[PDB]
C-alpha cells in the first residue's frame, strides 16, 4: 500500500495560506 | 474455434509490424529528397552504368 | 529512423486499446521485437555518422545508448506487473503509456541533429519520469522527489536553453555536422566563460556532479522500479551524452575550468563511495555507486582525450547494465520482505541461489572484475587520467578499492549470513525475476566479448 | 524503524548550525577541495614547462 | 481515528492457487503463455539471433580496409625506400606558410 | 603463406640437427611421430575436404577503392562540401597511419620474439624504424584531442612548420 | 555532515526558505484600498524621474 | 519583423498573390499531424462526457479531423507565404544595397593562420 | 609449427571442458569430483609433454591465437606464452591440484554442495592458467583478479561463518590495495611505451621504470602476503583445509612473485627496487617466522611459514635470482 | 503500523520529554542518555556508549543470533559500524 | 530453480543449435571469398568487398 494523503496530510494547505505566520493570525 | 474471436484478440499484434513497414516506406521516401550530390562527391565520382541510370535509389 | 520511430509511437494504441489481461503480453512482446529492430542501428560507417534525414543521424556514440533503451523497454515491463498487479486496467495502460513515451523521447534525444531539438527531448523525458515517480511511488518522499528532481533538472537546463539560442543566432546553426565542421575557436573571454558553464552545468547536473547531486539519493531511492532502472541506466547517461556532443565548441577553454569541476568529480567519487559503506539501504547503496561511477565518466569527459572518450562510453552502456540488474535485485528482495534496511532480510544465500548467484556477479560487474565491459571502460578512463596527471591513480586506486568493500558489503549482509528466523515470506523464486536478471546478464558478459561496438566514435 | 529514521530523516530538522557545525562543514566538504586543487595545478604546471620546453619523454606516447 | 480506511491487504503470494506459478499474473494460462512470449523473444531471436548478428556484421570502422591498404603503401614504400610514413599529414608546399 | 618479407621481414628459419649419441634415446621424438600419425595426419585429410568444398564454389571480393580528393589545404574556409571530402580522405589516411603504426609494432615484436635473449642485439634495426614511424606519428597526429579534424591537424602541422622556419631562421643567421 | 546537512543547506534549502520567507512578505498585504493606491502613487513619481524614465 | 509592408491590405486571409506560391500537399506532414489534433479533440470530448472514448460518437470526431484539416490547409499557406514575403524582402534588400553586403575574398585554409592547442 | 603450440593449449582447454559440463547439467553431480580428479591428471599427463620438448631443445613460442581489439595503435589480442616459467610450471601446479583436491573428496565429504567446490577448484586453475601463461598484463590482470575473489568465494565457502566471512573480505582488500600498483605499471606502459604486451615491453627497453617497478612491487606486496598486507593469509586460512592446500599452499601467494619473475629483465635496471624487494622479504621472513614460533594452533602456523617462504623468495628476485626463485617455487 | 511516538522527534529538554523518549525507546529513564544536542543531529535518540556487537553473550537466546540481537530492543547510531564483521571493540589482553 | 534454468537453456538452445550447424555448414560447404583487382570495369555491389558469406548476404539484406 503506497502512502495515499490522509487527514492530516490534507490539513497541511487546506486554509488561509501554506505558508502561515502571525501576519496569517486568523 | 470462433475465428472471428481469433482475429479481435490477435489484432492488436498487427499494429508494430505494420509501423514498421511505413517506417521503412517513409525513410524510403525520404532519399530521393535528398539527391542533390549523387555520383557528384569526387570520391565516388564514377560513370553512369549503361542498364543502370542512377547510381544509389 | 522511424523504422524505430513509428512502431515505438504505434506501440501506443496497442497497449493503449489492449485487453485487461494482453497488456503487458503484447508490450513485452513487441518492444522485445522493437529492441530487434533497434539492434540493426549498431550497423555503423567507418568515419561517416549515419544521416538518415536532415533531423535525424546516429554516429558510434548514440547508437549504442539507444541499442541499450529499446532493449531495457522491455525489462521495466517484466519488472513492473509485480507491483502493478492490484491496478485498475486503464492506470496499468498509463503506466505503460509513460513508460513508450519515455523510450520515445530518448531515441529522439539520441537521434536528433540539431542542438535545440536535443535539448527538447532530453529535457522531456522529465515528464514521464515525474509521473512514475511521484504517482506510482510507494515512499514517503516521492512527493518531494519530484520536486528535488524537476527543480534541480532545470535550473541547469534553463541557462543551457539560453546559451544554444545564443550560439544559434551567433554561429548560424545548432546542428551538430554544422558546429563541427565548421567550428572555430573559443576565446578567453568571460562572457564565453559564461556560455561554457550555461552549456555544461545542465548535463552536468543531470551526471551528475558531486554537491549538485542530491536528486538521485532522493529520486532513484523513491521511484517504482520501472522508473528507478530507466533513470539510473539511461537518464544518468543524458548529461555524459551532452557533454561529448557539446565539447566540440567549447575548447580551447574547457581545460582552464576543467580543474574545479574534475577534482569535484575525482574527490567526491571518494565520498559516496564512502557513502556507500555506511547505508542503511540498498536502493540509496545502488544510487550512491551510480553516482560514483558517473562521476568517474565526468573525468572522461572532461579529459577530453580519445581514450578517455571511449573508456566513457564503455562506463556508461556497463553502469547502465549493472545499475538496472542491482536495482531489480533490490527491488526483489524489498518485495519479499515490504522493507528496504538491509539489515531486516541476511543470510538467503540459501534460500535463493539463483538470487545468490545473480547479486554475486552483480557485484562482480559493478565492482569491475575482468575482462567486463565495466573494467576495460574504468581502466581506459584510469589510463588517460594518469596521461593527463599521474596522481590522479591514488584516488582512482582507492575508488574501487572501497567500491570493492561495498561491492561485496552488502552481499555479505543480505544473502551471506544466517537468515532471519520471524520472517517467513520468502517464497521460492519466481522465475520471472530470475529470467530478468538472466536478460540483464546474459547481454553484459556477450558484450564483453566484443567491445568493440560499445567503445564509442573515437575507435 | 527508529534506527533508519534517525539516520535518515531526524538529521537535517534536528541540524543547528552551530560554530562547531559550520567549522566541521569547511574542514571536511571545502577544505581538501583547495589541497587537491593545488596538488593537481602544481603538477600539470610543472609537466607542461616540461614538454613546451622539450625536457620530457614523448618517443613512444603517441597514445594517450 | 477520523478516516474510513480499509485494513492494509495481505501480501498475496502466486504459488497458493496454482503451484507452476512464474509470477506473471494470476490465471496460469496466461502467466503460462507470458513465460513463453519472454523465454522466446529475449533469449531466442534477441539474445541469440542478435548475437549471431553483432557477431557478423559487414565491415565495420573499415578497419580491414585499413589493414589491406596498410600493408599495401608499406609494400611500396618499404620497397622504393621512401619513409614510410611522412612527419606531415599534408604536404607543405601546396601550403603558403605566413610570412 | 599469406604475407611478404616486404610488408612482414621473417629473419630465415634454421634449425640445428642434433646427433644423440647417447645410447637413451631421446622420448620426445616418439612424441612428435605420434602426434603427426594420429592427430595431424587426420586433421589434414578432413581439411583437404573441406578446402576442395571451398574450391567448388569461391565467390570473389575486392579492395574497396578510393578516389583521392583535395586535401583540407586546398579547402577553402568555411566550403562545406570539400570540407567533408578532405576530412574523410584525412580520417582514412589516419586510420591507414594507425594500421602502418600497428604493422611496425608486429613486425618489431616478431622481430624480438625470433631473437630471444639476443633481442637487444639483433632488433635494432627494426627498433629505430618503430622510434621514427613513432617519433613522428606523434607530431602528425598525436595531440589532436577527442574532437581532432582535418583542420586542427592542419593547425598542428602549421604551428610546426612556423616553429622550424623561425628556429632555423635565426640560428643559421 | 555533508550530504544530508551542508549540501541541502548550501543550495535546495536556502533557497526554498528564501522564496518561501519573502513570499509571505509579498503575499500577506492587508487588501485595503487605502495602502493599494498609496503604493500606486508612490511608484507614480518613482518612475516619473526618481529612476528619470522619462529621460 | 511585416505589418507595415506597402501594398497590404487588411483583414483578409492570402492577399491574392499567394496564388503564385506551390499550394502544400495534402500529404504535407504539417497537415496530417493538424489532422491528429483533431482526432484527439474527439478523443477528449468523449472522455470529457463519459463516453466510450473510442467509439463514441464518430460523426463527432469525423467532424473534428475535418475541421482541423481545413483550418490547417489556410493556415500552411498563409505560414508559407509570410516566410516566402520574408525571403523575398531580403533578397531584394540584398541586392538592393551591395556596398553593406560585401563579398569575401576566398581563400584555402592552407593560407588562414588557425592557432593550434595543444591538448594536453 | 610442430605439436608444441596445440598441445599446450589443450593442456587448459581440457580442463575448461569440466566446468561446461557442469553448467551444463549433462555432468554426472554424483561422481563429479572424480571428473574433476581425472580431468586434472589427464591435464597433467598432457602436461608433462610441454616440459619434454622444452627440454630436448628449449622451444619457446608465443601465440596470437585470437585478436580482441585494436584501438589504433594497440592490437589487443588474446595470446600466451611458452616459456620456461609457464611451461614447467603447468605441469607441477596440475599435479599440485591433482594430489590436493583427492585428499579433498576424501577430507571433503559431508559438505552437499560438493560439487561446487570441486568446481571451485578448477574455476581457481583455469584462472591460475591465464594468469600464468599470460603474454599482456591485460590477461595477467584477469586472472590476478580472478584468483582474488575466487579464494574469497572459497574462504567464505561455509558462508554460514561470520568469521569466514570477514577473513575473506579483509584478504580481499589487500590484493585491491596491491593492483593498484598492478594499473599505475599497466598505464605507465600504456602511456610512455605505449605497451601492454610482454614482447614489446622488454624490447622496448625501457631502463628507467622507477614508477611502474615500483608499482609492480605493491602488487607482488599485495598478492605474496608481504609485509603491511601479510595478515591476509592467516585470515584466509578460516576456509576449507583442501583450500588452503591448493590456494593458500603455494599457488595464489606466488602469483606475486610469478609477475615479479615474468618482469626480471626490466627489473634489474633500478637498483632501488631491488634493494625495496630485500626490505620486504627479510623483514617478512623475520615477522611471520616470529608470529610461527609461538602460535598454538597447526593451520595458521603453516601459514606464517608459507608468508616467511614467500618473502625469502622474492628476496632472490631482490639479488635478480629470478630462476632460482622459479625454482624454488616447486618445492 | 507504527505511529509518531516511535518515530524519533528533536531533542529532549525537559525530564517529562527524556522519559518520553525512554518509553520510546522500549527503555528505563537511566538507561536512556539523550545525545549530545551539537547540532549534528540524532538529539531523541539514546546513546548506547561504545561497544560492539562481540561484546553480547555467545551464549544468550538472542532474537537475532547473527549479531546477537534482542527483539525491539534499542539499537547503535553506529551499529553497522559496530557489528560482527566491522570494527570490534572487544577488550584486548595486552 | 531448476524449470527456469531448464526454460533457460531450452530456448536458448532451441534456436542455438540450428545456427550453430549453420554457420558451420557455410563455413565448410558454402566456402570463403578471396581478394584481388578489380575485373577493369566490374561495379562492386555495396556487399562485394566482404569475407564472410554471412556477411556479405546480411550487407545485401539490410544495408
Ligand atoms: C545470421 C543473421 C540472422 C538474422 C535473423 C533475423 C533477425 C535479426 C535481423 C533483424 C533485422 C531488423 C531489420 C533491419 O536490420 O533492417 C530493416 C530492414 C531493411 O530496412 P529498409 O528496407 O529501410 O532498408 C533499405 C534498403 N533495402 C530496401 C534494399 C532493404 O527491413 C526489411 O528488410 C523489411
Ligand atoms: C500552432 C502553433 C502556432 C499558432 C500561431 C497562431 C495561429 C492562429 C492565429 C493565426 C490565424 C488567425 C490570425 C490571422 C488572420 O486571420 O489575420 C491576421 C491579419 C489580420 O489583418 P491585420 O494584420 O490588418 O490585423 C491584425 C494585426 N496584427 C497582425 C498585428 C495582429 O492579417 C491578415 O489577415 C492579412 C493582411 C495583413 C497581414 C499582416
Ligand atoms: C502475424 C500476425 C500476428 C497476429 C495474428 C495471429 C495471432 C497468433 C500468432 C501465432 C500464435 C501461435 C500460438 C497460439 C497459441 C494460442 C493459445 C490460445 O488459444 O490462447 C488463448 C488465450 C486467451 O483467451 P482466449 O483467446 O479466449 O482463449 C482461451 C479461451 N478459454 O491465452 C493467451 O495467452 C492468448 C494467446 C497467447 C499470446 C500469443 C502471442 C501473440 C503475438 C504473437 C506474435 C508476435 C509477433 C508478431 C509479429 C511477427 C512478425 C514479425
Ligand atoms: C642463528 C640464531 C639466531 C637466533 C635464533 C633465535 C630463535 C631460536 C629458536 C627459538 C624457538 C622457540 C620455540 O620453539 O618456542 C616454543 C614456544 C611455544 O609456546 P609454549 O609452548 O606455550 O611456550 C612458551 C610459554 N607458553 O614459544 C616460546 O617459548 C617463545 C619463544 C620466543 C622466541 C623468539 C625468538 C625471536 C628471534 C628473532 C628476534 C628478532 C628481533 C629483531
Amino acid at each position: 500500500r503506497q502512502w495515499q494523503p490522509d487527514v492530516e496530510w490534507a490539513e497541511q494547505f487546506g486554509g488561509a495560506v501554506m505558508y502561515p505566520t502571525k501576519e496569517t493570525a486568523h | 474455434m470462433n475465428v472471428l474471436q481469433i482475429v479481435r484478440d490477435h489484432w492488436v499484434h498487427i499494429l508494430v509490424p505494420v509501423g514498421f513497414v511505413f517506417g521503412c516506406y517513409l525513410d524510403r521516401r525520404s532519399d530521393e529528397k535528398l539527391t542533390a550530390f549523387r555520383n557528384k562527391s569526387l570520391l565516388f565520382k564514377r560513370e553512369l552504368r549503361p542498364n543502370e541510370e542512377v547510381t544509389w535509389k | 529512423m522511424l523504422k524505430i520511430i513509428i512502431p515505438t509511437t504505434m506501440l501506443l494504441p496497442m497497449t493503449w486499446m489492449s485487453k485487461h489481461n494482453m497488456i503487458w503480453i503484447n508490450a513485452t512482446v513487441h518492444s522485445l521485437l522493437i529492441s530487434l529492430i533497434s539492434l540493426s542501428l549498431l550497423n555503423q560507417l567507418g568515419e561517416n555518422s549515419l544521416n538518415f534525414s536532415l533531423t535525424f543521424f546516429s554516429d558510434s556514440l548514440s547508437a549504442p545508448l539507444l541499442v541499450l533503451t529499446t532493449w531495457l523497454l522491455p525489462l521495466m515491463l517484466m519488472a513492473s506487473q509485480s507491483h502493478l498487479s492490484k491496478e485498475t486496467t486503464t492506470r496499468k495502460k498509463l503506466y505503460i503509456t509513460m513508460l513508450i513515451l519515455l523510450q520515445l523521447f530518448l531515441i529522439m534525444t539520441f537521434t536528433a541533429t540539431e542542438l535545440i531539438l536535443f535539448y527538447i527531448l532530453f529535457e522531456a523525458t522529465l515528464v514521464p519520469t515525474l509521473i512514475i515517480i511521484t504517482r506510482w511511488g510507494n515512499q514517503t518522499e516521492r512527493l518531494n522527489a519530484g520536486l528535488y528532481f524537476l527543480f534541480y533538472t532545470l535550473a541547469g537546463s534553463l541557462p543551457l536553453l539560453v546559451a544554444l539560442v545564443y550560439i544559434q543566432n551567433t554561429t548560424g546553426s545548432l546542428n551538430f555536422l554544422i558546429i563541427h565542421y565548421w567550428s572555430h575557436p573559443l576565446s578567453n573571454s568571460w562572457s564565453n566563460i559564461f556560455m561554457w558553464l550555461a552549456c555544461i552545468m545542465a548535463f552536468m547536473v543531470k551526471m551528475p556532479l558531486y554537491g549538485l547531486h542530491l536528486w538521485l539519493p532522493k529520486a532513484h531511492v523513491e521511484a517504482p522500479i520501472a522508473g528507478s532502472m530507466v533513470l539510473a541506466a539511461v537518464l544518468l547517461k543524458l548529461g555524459g551524452y551532452g557533454m561529448m556532443r557539446i565539447t566540440t565548441i567549447l575548447n580551447p577553454l574547457t581545460n582552464y575550468m576543467a580543474y574545479p569541476f574534475l577534482m569535484l568529480s575525482m574527490w567526491g567519487m571518494i565520498m559516496t563511495s564512502s557513502i556507500c559503506l555506511r547505508q542503511t539501504d540498498l536502493k540509496s547503496l545502488i544510487a550512491y555507486s551510480s553516482v560514483s561511477h558517473m562521476a568517474l565518466v565526468i573525468v572522461a569527459i572532461m579529459i577530453q582525450t580519445p581514450w578517455s572518450f571511449m573508456g566513457a562510453t564503455a562506463l556508461m552502456i556497463a553502469h547502465g547494465l549493472t545499475s538496472s540488474m542491482l536495482f531489480c535485485l533490490a527491488n526483489t528482495n524489498y518485495e519479499r520482505v515490504h522493507s528496504r534496511t538491509m539489515i531486516l532480510a541476511r543470510g538467503l544465500q540459501t534460500l535463493l541461489p539463483l538470487m545468490a548467484t545473480w547479486w554475486l556477479m552483480a557485484s562482480l560487474t559493478n565492482l569491475a572484475l575482468p575482462p567486463s565491459i565495466n573494467l576495460i571502460g574504468e581502466l581506459f578512463i584510469i589510463t588517460a587520467s594518469f596521461s593527463w596527471s599521474n596522481i590522479t591513480i591514488i584516488l582512482m586506486g582507492m575508488n574501487m578499492m572501497i567500491t570493492a568493500l561495498y561491492s561485496l558489503y552488502m552481499l555479505i549482509t543480505t544473502q551471506r549470513g544466517k537468515y532471519t528466523h520471524h520472517i517467513n515470506n520468502i517464497k521460492a523464486s519466481f522465475t520471472r525475476e530470475n529470467a530478468l536478471m538472466a536478460l540483464h546478464i546474459l547481454p553484459l558478459l556477450l558484450l564483453t566479448l566484443n567491445p568493440k561496438m560499445i567503445l564509442g566514435p573515437l575507435y | 524503524i527508529r534506527w533508519t529514521y534517525a539516520r535518515s530523516a531526524n538529521i537535517y530538522p534536528n541540524f543547528r548550525p552551530t560554530p562547531k557545525t559550520s567549522l566541521l562543514g569547511a574542514l571536511f566538504g571545502i577544505g581538501p577541495l583547495f589541497f587537491w586543487y593545488y596538488v593537481f595545478k602544481t603538477d600539470r604546471d610543472k609537466k607542461e614547462k616540461l614538454i613546451q620546453e622539450g625536457k620530457l619523454d614523448q618517443t613512444f606516447n603517441i597514445s594517450y | 481515528i477520523r478516516l474510513q480506511e480499509d485494513p492494509d491487504p495481505e501480501d498475496e503470494n502466486l504459488y497458493e492457487k496454482n503451484p507452476d506459478s512464474h509470477g506473471y499474473d494470476k490465471d496460469p494460462i496466461v502467466d503460462l503463455w507470458n513465460m513463453r512470449v519472454v523465454f522466446f523473444f529475449g533469449f531466442s531471436i534477441v539474445l541469440v539471433l542478435g548475437s549471431t548478428f553483432v557477431a557478423y556484421l559487414p565491415d565495420y570502422r573499415m578497419q580491414e580496409w585499413a589493414r589491406r591498404e596498410a600493408e599495401r603503401l608499406v609494400k611500396y614504400r618499404e620497397a622504393n625506400g621512401l619513409p614510410l610514413m611522412e612527419s606531415n599529414c599534408f604536404d607543405p608546399n601546396k601550403i603558403q606558410l605566413p610570412e | 603463406d599469406s604475407w611478404d618479407k616486404d610488408v612482414y621481414p621473417e629473419p630465415p628459419r634454421r634449425t640445428p640437427a642434433p646427433a644423440p649419441q647417447t645410447s637413451l634415446p631421446n622420448p620426445v621424438t616418439y612424441l612428435t611421430k605420434i602426434f603427426d600419425l594420429l592427430v595431424d595426419r587426420p586433421v589434414t585429410l578432413a581439411r583437404e575436404f573441406i578446402e576442395q568444398q571451398h574450391a567448388k564454389n569461391r565467390y570473389y571480393y575486392y579492395h574497396r577503392e578510393f578516389r583521392r580528393v583535395p586535401d583540407i589545404t586546398e579547402c577553402e574556409e568555411k566550403d562545406i562540401l570539400c570540407m567533408f571530402e578532405a576530412e574523410m580522405q584525412w580520417r582514412r589516411d589516419y586510420k591507414v597511419d594507425q594500421e602502418i603504426v600497428n604493422i611496425i609494432q608486429e613486425r618489431l615484436k616478431a622481430c624480438q620474439q625470433r631473437e630471444g635473449e639476443s633481442y637487444r642485439q639483433n632488433c635494432a634495426k627494426e627498433l629505430e624504424q618503430f622510434t621514427q614511424v613513432s617519433k613522428a606519428f606523434q607530431d602528425r597526429y598525436s595531440d589532436l584531442g577527442a574532437h581532432y579534424s582535418a583542420r586542427k591537424c592542419l593547425a598542428k602541422q602549421k604551428q610546426r612548420m612556423l616553429a622550424e622556419r623561425k628556429a632555423a631562421k635565426e640560428a643559421a643567421a | 555532515l555533508l550530504d544530508l546537512i551542508w549540501l541541502e543547506t548550501i543550495l535546495p534549502k536556502t533557497t526554498s526558505f528564501i522564496q518561501m520567507k519573502m513570499s509571505i512578505m509579498v503575499s500577506n498585504q492587508k487588501g485595503l484600498i487605502k495602502l493599494y493606491f498609496l503604493s500606486f502613487l508612490i511608484t507614480i513619481m518613482i518612475s516619473m524621474t526618481l529612476f528619470n524614465y522619462h529621460e | 519583423m511585416m505589418s507595415g509592408r506597402p501594398g497590404r491590405v487588411p483583414l483578409q486571409f492570402l492577399p491574392n498573390e499567394a496564388r503564385s506560391l506551390p499550394p502544400p500537399k495534402l500529404t504535407d506532414p504539417r497537415l496530417v499531424y493538424m489532422g491528429f489534433l483533431g482526432y484527439c479533440s474527439g478523443l477528449i470530448d468523449n472522455a470529457i462526457r463519459r463516453r466510450p472514448v473510442v467509439s463514441a460518437g464518430l460523426h463527432r470526431q469525423l467532424l473534428y479531423v475535418t475541421s482541423f484539416v481545413f483550418f490547417g490547409y489556410y493556415l500552411l499557406k498563409r505560414q508559407d507565404y509570410m516566410y516566402a514575403l520574408r525571403d523575398h524582402d531580403m533578397f531584394a534588400y540584398v541586392k538592393s544595397h551591395p556596398e553593406d553586403f560585401p563579398e569575401k575574398d576566398k581563400k584555402t585554409y592552407g593560407e588562414i593562420l588557425e592557432e593550434f592547442h595543444p591538448v594536453r | 609449427m610442430n605439436p608444441f603450440a596445440s598441445l599446450t593449449l589443450t593442456t587448459l582447454i581440457i580442463l575448461t571442458i569440466p566446468i561446461m559440463m557442469s553448467n551444463s547439467n549433462i555432468y554426472k553431480t554424483n561422481l563429479y569430483p572424480n571428473y574433476v580428479k581425472t580431468t586434472v591428471s589427464y591435464a597433467f599427463t598432457l602436461s608433462l609433454v610441454p616440459l619434454l620438448m622444452f627440454m630436448h631443445t628449449g622451444q619457446e613460442m608465443i601465440i596470437s591465437n585470437w585478436h580482441w581489439m585494436t584501438l589504433q595503435t594497440v592490437e589487443l589480442s588474446l595470446s600466451f606464452k611458452m616459456d620456461y616459467f609457464s611451461v614447467m610450471f603447468i605441469p607441477v601446479a596440475l599435479f599440485v591440484t591433482w594430489s590436493i583436491m583427492e585428499f579433498s573428496m576424501w577430507y571433503m565429504h559431508s559438505d552437499p554442495f560438493i560439487n561446487r567446490f570441486f568446481k571451485y577448484l578448477v574455476l581457481f586453475l583455469i584462472t591460475m592458467m591465464i594468469l600464468v601463461t599470460a603474454n599482456n598484463l591485460f590477461q595477467l590482470f584477469i586472472g590476478w583478479e580472478g584468483v582474488g575473489i575466487m579464494s574469497f568465494l572459497l574462504i567464505g565457502w561455509w558462508h554460514g561463518r561470520t568469521d569466514a566471512n570477514t577473513a575473506a573480505l579483509q584478504a580481499i582488500l589487500y590484493n585491491r590495495i596491491g593492483d593498484i600498483g598492478f594499473v599505475l605499471s599497466m598505464a605507465w606502459f600504456l602511456t610512455h611505451s605505449n605497451a601492454w604486451d610482454l614482447q614489446q615491453i622488454f624490447m622496448l627497453n625501457n631502463e628507467c621504470p622507477n614508477m611502474p617497478l615500483i608499482g609492480l612491487l605493491l602488487a607482488a606486496a599485495g598478492k605474496s602476503a608481504q609485509f603491511g598486507l601479510h595478515p591476509w593469509l592467516p585470515s584466509a586460512m578460516e576456509g576449507p583445509t583442501p583450500v588452503s592446500a591448493l590456494l593458500h599452499s603455494s599457488t595464489m601467494v606466488v602469483a606475486g612473485v610469478f609477475l615479479l619473475i615474468r618482469f626480471y629483465p626490466l627489473m634489474e635496471t633500478n637498483k632501488l627496487v631491488q634493494t625495496m624487494t630485500l626490505c620486504l622479504g627479510a623483514i617478512t621472513t623475520l615477522f611471520t617466522a616470529l608470529c610461527a614460533i609461538t602460535q598454538n594452533d597447526i593451520k595458521k602456523i603453516v601459514a606464517f611459514s608459507t608468508s616467511s617462504q614467500l618473502g625469502l623468495m622474492m628476496v632472490t628476485i631482490g639479488i635478480n635470482q629470478p630462476h632460482l626463485a622459479f625454482l624454488h617455487i616447486c618445492m | 503500523h507504527v505511529t509518531k511516538d516511535m518515530f524519533p522527534g528533536p531533542y529532549p529538554k525537559t525530564p517529562e520529554e527524556r522519559a518520553a523518549a525512554a518509553k520510546k525507546y522500549n527503555m528505563r529513564v537511566e538507561d536512556y542518555e539523550p545525545y549530545p544536542d551539537d547540532g549534528m543531529g540524532y538529539g531523541d535518540y539514546p546513546k548506547l556508549p561504545d561497544r560492539s556487537q562481540q561484546e553480547r553473550d555467545p551464549w544468550y537466546d538472542w532474537d537475532h543470533p547473527d549479531l546477537r540481537l534482542n527483539w525491539g530492543e534499542p539499537i547503535h547510531w553506529d551499529l553497522d559500524m559496530y557489528i560482527r564483521n566491522r570494527v570490534d571493540t572487544s577488550p584486548t589482553p595486552v | 530453480d531448476r524449470r527456469f534454468l531448464k526454460l533457460m537453456r531450452f530456448y536458448i538452445l532451441l534456436t542455438g543449435i540450428p545456427v550453430a550447424i549453420g554457420i558451420t555448414l557455410v563455413n565448410v560447404f558454402i566456402g570463403e571469398a578471396e581478394l584481388a583487382d578489380i575485373p577493369e570495369g566490374y561495379v562492386p555491389e555495396h556487399w562485394e568487398y566482404f569475407k564472410h558469406p554471412i556477411s556479405r548476404w546480411i550487407a545485401r539484406t539490410f544495408y
